[PDB]
Formats: structure tokens, sequence, C-alpha cells
């Protein structure tokens, strides 16, 4: 369908500055997604095959933002991501020709990077399952198998580490399994540092003050804070955003919404 | 430990192109080799180190793959694997975890084996009544030999019982020497200190050490891998 | 005889005879799993034994192999005894048994359900025992056929120096010495490799003959 051409993500977006405190982990995963792009020939001169990929899992936090990071920082040619929503669909079996045609597009786009999101859609079969066994065994034969190439990028993002087969099949090809490590008390101020390019921000706002009274407030919830800031700024006809104005939106969106959740 | 890689390279290479001597001395091609023992040796990694020496048509096949949800898949995979194997030229295919499905138990508390061992005994029918079986060889390996079918004692079936006597770190530096002889490494490698540092490690763990040495070599300043990056990888991942 | 019992208490050797004739023609094939009783799911395997042996009744010629039947010769053993009652009420059941055949194999004749050892059902039994100086010489002369030898021929030291074995262990050991003769890659095969290689490898099979 049209998702095969929707796989391309043009119109650049959120850049490197949405790192949620993972100053070292962003290198422990950038080393495979963005490092082999500057000098790919030097890795061939090193003798070793270029790295394959890493594994991000655990808590959701600010997930799916690092792919936008990998879109903005990759200023040469955007990559292809495969969400797990396209795998669990009626009339299974389309994912075989779909992964073969996005691998074909990967070979057509001069070694385009390929991403795989939401493995938990078909993960955890625990053997109606044979039709899933085809898609996941063929998925291993196309990803863990060196058929396309042992190359540039393979990755699985998920909310549950209960994957039986990928956990015992990754160490042959994949490596570097790291936790998500959502930002706590030191990353929300930096998500405010990337939200500094939003509606005009008065210099009276202290990002640490707005980022310390909000527990369990990863990029999505504080993204809704910066959204309701400008939204109530329209509802109040304000010209500049100030935390002392939408503090009711802050403690409302975290407290009045943290009462039942 | 070179007699278990040389005995295997022989046991899988000589039944391939020695048919002339097989008809000069009346010798049958060896078929059954049991590459059992504890982990760490890397029976799949070493079977890949020998399959790379053969470079024949390799098809994936595991032990518990017979365990499915519906009926009819086991005969499709057995008769499919021996349909392509029976149709094409003699090649090499390695399987693993054969004991996970070929284990009988007096206690009926929990076990399958109905169609897993009925289909597996259909495979043992294709190795039981098919004398033209001089075609593609199926190498089998188990993780434990506590329970074994007594009917598997034959020259065509599993006879070469290769045990893993806790291979020394020098053997891990030999399979790791083969798994590291391709990179551009500075020719100062005694293999003795980095072998001694690789204790209680697996083959894929040693390849993870070598890859880890291949990770920071860009940011180390030198384009040629050094000697301290191997132990840096050892202390890094494990 | 509608049933046979094959117990080779020393080593084995029944699987190469049943595999000899069965691999030759067998007129059909049908195999019963030794561990086809554990039945993780609901204990309704009886109708599948009626279905399988009912297909065996559908085929006019049929030979059924039950290898390693000493495992079921002991709700663990309850459904085992249920499949044993399927054996009783399907061998002595109601069917025209003038053409069907079945062969039961085991390892040790000590735990073979002496209630099942009652005659009538198990009509045939052949004990494969220590070297009688005749069966090992015959099986040695027929195993020496496909393998090549030199002019110098000796068999008394091979029958005498190899004890506690049968045609299976003698097949694996003699073919092992033949694989040493292909490890010597000559144009002839003297029986020196048969005496020393069958001697030492046979001693190793006596060490690992458990």
């Amino acid at each position: 369908p049209t998702v095969t051409m929707m796989q391309v993500e043009e119109k650049p977006d959120v850049t490197y500055s949405d790192v949620g405190g993972c100053k070292e982990q962003i290198e422990k995963l950038r080393e495979v997604v963005e490092t082999p792009l500057l000098h790919p020939e030097r890795f061939v001169n090193l003798g070793i095959e270029p790295p394959k990929g890493v594994l991000l899992f655990g808590p959701p936090g600010t997930g799916k933002t690092l792919c936008a990071r990998a879109v903005a920082n990759r200023t040469d040619a955007c990559f292809i991501r495969v969400i797990g929503s396209e795998l669990v669909q009626k009339y299974v079996g389309e994912g075989a020709r779909m992964v073969r045609e996005l691998f074909e597009m990967a070979r057509t786009k001069k070694a385009c990077l390929i991403f795989f999101d939401e493995i938990d859609a078909i993960g955890g079969a625990r053997f109606g399952d044979n039709e899933v066994q085809r898609t996941m065994l063929e998925l291993i034969n196309q990803l863990d198998g060196f058929d396309p190439r042992g190359n540039i990028k393979v990755l699985m993002a998920t909310n549950r580490p209960d994957t039986l087969d990928p956990a015992l099949m990754r160490p042959g090809r994949l490596d570097r399994k790291i936790e998500f490590s959502l930002p706590d008390l030191e990353g929300r101020t930096h998500i405010f540092k990337i939200h500094a390019r939003s509606m005009s921000v008065e210099r009276d706002i202290r990002f640490e003050l707005l980022a310390r009274l909000c527990p369990n407030s990863t990029g999505a919830e504080i993204r809704s804070v910066c959204t309701e800031a400008g939204m109530f700024a329209i509802r109040a006809r304000r010209k500049i955003a100030t935390e002392k104005d939408f503090l009711e939106a802050v403690n409302k969106v975290i407290k009045s919404y943290a009462k039942f959740s | 430990l070179d007699k278990q890689i040389q005995e295997l390279v022989e046991a899988i290479v000589l039944p391939m192109n020695h048919k002339e001597k097989f008809e000069n001395l009346g010798i049958q091609p060896p078929k059954g080799v049991l590459m059992y023992g504890p982990p760490g040796t890397g029976k799949t990694l070493l079977a890949r180190a020998c399959a790379a020496q053969t470079k024949a048509t390799f098809l994936k096949l595991a032990g518990p793959q017979l365990v499915q949800m519906f009926i009819g898949d086991g005969a499709k995979l057995v008769r499919d694997a021996f349909a392509l194997a029976k149709e094409k030229a003699p090649s090499i295919i390695f399987i693993d975890e054969l004991d996970a499905i070929g284990t009988k138990r007096f206690d009926s508390e929990k076990a399958g084996d109905r169609e897993v061992q009925r289909t597996m005994l259909e495979l043992l029918n294709q190795l039981d009544g098919f004398q033209p079986n001089t075609q593609v060889k199926v190498i089998a390996a188990t993780n434990r030999v506590d329970i074994l079918d007594p009917a598997l004692l034959r020259s065509g079936r599993l006879d070469r019982k290769i045990e893993f006597p806790m291979p020394n770190e020098e053997a891990r530096a030999r399979i790791m020497q083969i798994h590291s002889r391709k990179m551009n490494v500075s020719p100062d490698v005694n293999y003795e200190e980095l072998a001694r540092c690789t204790d209680d490690f697996n083959g894929a763990q040693c390849k993870a050490v070598c890859v880890e040495a291949g990770m920071i070599a860009l940011r180390r300043g030198a384009t040629e891998l050094t000697h301290e990056d191997y132990m840096e990888g050892i202390l890094e991942v494990q | 005889p509608k049933g046979c019992l094959l117990y080779g208490p020393p080593g084995t050797g029944k699987t190469l005879l049943a595999r000899a004739v069965a691999s030759q023609l067998d007129c059909n094939f049908l195999k019963v799993v030794s561990s086809s009783i554990v039945d993780k799911y609901i204990g309704e395997s009886a109708r599948l034994i009626r279905e399988m042996f009912n297909y065996a009744r559908d085929h006019q010629p049929c030979i059924i192999f039950m290898d390693e039947i000493d495992a079921i010769g002991g709700s663990a053993d309850r459904e085992i005894q249920r499949t044993l009652m399927e054996l009783l009420n399907q061998m002595d059941g109601f069917d025209t048994l003038h053409r069907v055949k079945m062969i039961m194999a085991t390892n040790r004749p000590d735990t073979l359900d002496p209630a099942l050892l009652r005659p009538g059902r198990l009509d045939r039994k052949i004990h494969i025992d220590l070297p009688n100086e005749q069966a090992r010489l015959d099986i040695l002369k027929i195993h020496a056929g496909p393998i090549t030898k030199h002019g110098e021929i000796d068999y008394e030291a091979i029958v005498k120096l190899s004890d506690g074995f049968n045609g299976a262990d003698l097949r694996n050991v003699c073919t092992e010495a033949g694989m040493f003769a292909i490890r010597a890659d000559h144009d002839f095969v003297v029986q020196e490799d048969f005496m020393k290689a069958v001697r030492k490898v046979a001693d190793s099979k006596k060490l690992e003959s458990k």
C-alpha cells in the first residue's frame, strides 16, 4: 500500500539535542548508526566488518524521538523505519514481500539504513502461531541472516524484553544490548533546551525549576507541557511564554492527570 | 585441541570427493558424527569454521523446530529438507540441540514427542530404510548425552562421539585466532596473555570481544588494531 | 506368529537385522514411538492409537516396529498402562489378523512386564548371547564381504579376541578398522589393521559398552 512510500521520512525534525541524559548511551548507539557514515572506507581499512546495530528496550520514556534524531543528524539521505504496526495485520504473509521490497529499496538507495520498531507486535509467540512462525523465522533469516549484508544498521525497539528467539539469536550478529534509561532530573532540562526554539521563551524561566517538580515526566508529558504552554498562551492572548503563567498547566497536566494515573 | 577440528574436517571432507577410493577399497562415506559436550567450544561456530572450509549449500535447521502448533509442518520440513537435499548435489548442513527432541523420559509429568518424535522417527525412517543415503550429510550435535536412543548405534548414524573436555584457553585462542586472522591487527599477538584472560568464555563471547576491539579502534587514533584493545574488550563486555 | 521379542542384553544387533530385512523390502513401514505416551495434553491418545493401528488394519500388509519397549515396561505409568491395554485389546482384539505383522524390540529382559511376557501375544523370541563360535563366524564372514582383504586371512583371533559383542559392534569395529585401512590409503588391506584395530577399538567398545 501507501505505507511502502510512507517509509521515507523527509522534512527534517528533532535533532541531537533531545538526548534524555544518555550522554554515553547516545555514543554507544551512535557508534553504529552515525559513526560508520563519516568514513565508511576506514572501517574497511581496519579489516573488521562494519558494526551491525544495537538493542534499545525497557521503558517507553521518550521513545521514537531518537529516530527523528537519526533523521536530523543524518544530513545526507534519510533512512527507513519499520514499525511493528504493519506486521500484525489481516491476511498475514505480506511482510515477506514487504521486507524484500524495502530491502530492494535499501539496495536502490545506495545502502539506506533500515530500522525496525515495535518487535513486541509479533514477539513472544511461545509455541494460529505457524503463520506467525513464518514471518518471524523468515524475519530472522532476513535480519540475523547475512542475506542482505552484515551492514550499517539493524535495531529493535520495544517495551517488553520478553522476546525469546531474538534474545538467543542476536549475539551471533547483533550486539550492544542497553537499557533505555529514561531521563530523570537531568534530561528534562535538555528537552527544554531543544524546546527553546518554540514560542518565545522569557529569560526568567529556569529549566531546572520546571524540570525538578515533575516526576515521571519524560519527553511526551513535558512535550505536552510545552504544547499546553503555547495553547494556553493562545487562550490567554499572551505574547511570550513564561513558566509562572502556565504553571497551572504544568501542575495540572502532571498532578490532575497523575491522580488517576 | 586440534584433533576435534581435524577429525571433523576429515569426517566431512573425505566423504565428499573420495568416491574413487570408496570404490577402490569398498569404504562407505561417514554420515553420523556426534559433536556433543558442554558449551563454550561453539559447536555452531566451529561447525561454521568447517562449513566454511567446505563452502557447500548450507540450510538452517534446529532441534526444537519440529515443535509447532498445527499438524503437517514436520513432514513438510523433513521431506522438504531431504527433498532439496535429495534433489541437489551432496552438501553440508549442521543442526543443533538434537537431544532437546530425542529425549525419552520414564516420568510422564511433561513431554511432547508425539509428532516431534513421530516425525523425527520419519526422519529416522529416511535414515533407516534408504540405502541410497550417500547424498547430503546431516551433522548432528547435542548439549547432553544423559538420555540417548539405543537404536542410534550404527556407522551411518551417530558414531563419532566427539566430547568437549573443557577446551583450554589456547584452543579458544585458536578458534579465536581463526576468528581474528582477518582484521588488520598489529603483528604483536602472543595469544598467551589474551588467551589466559579469556577464561570461562564462549565462542560468540570471544567474537564479541573481537568486535568490541573493532569498535573503539577508530577513536583510538591508530588505524591498525593494537594488543591492548583485546583485553580492553575483555574487561569491557566481560 | 503375530509378535516377536528381540532382547540383545549385551550391546545390540537387532536393529541391523530388522534394519536389514526392513531396509530391504519390509513390504510397508509403520513406526511406534517409545515415548508416544507422555501426552502433555488431555489423555485422549487412545483414539489416536485406534486411528493409527486402524490404518494399519486398513493396509493389508503391515509390519510394525516397537523399539526400546522396556521404557514402558514399568499419572505417569497410568496412561502407560492404558497404552498397554491398547496393546492387549488391539492384538487380542477383534480383527482379521491373518496378514498383519509386528515386531517388538527391547534392551534388557528383566523389566518387560512379566504380565505381558505371557505367551500367545509374544510368540517369537531370540536371545542374542555370548559368542558361540558359530554366529560370530557367520556374521563375520558376511560382514567381510563388502570390505576388501589381503591374501592373508585370519578369523580365530577375531572371533576369540572379540567377546561380549554381536554383529552390530562387530560391524562398527570391523568397519572402524576399514576406516583405518582408508586412513592408511594403500591399494591393499592386510588383516594386521583388523587384528590390532579390531582389538584396540573392540576394547574401547568394551570400556564404553554400557
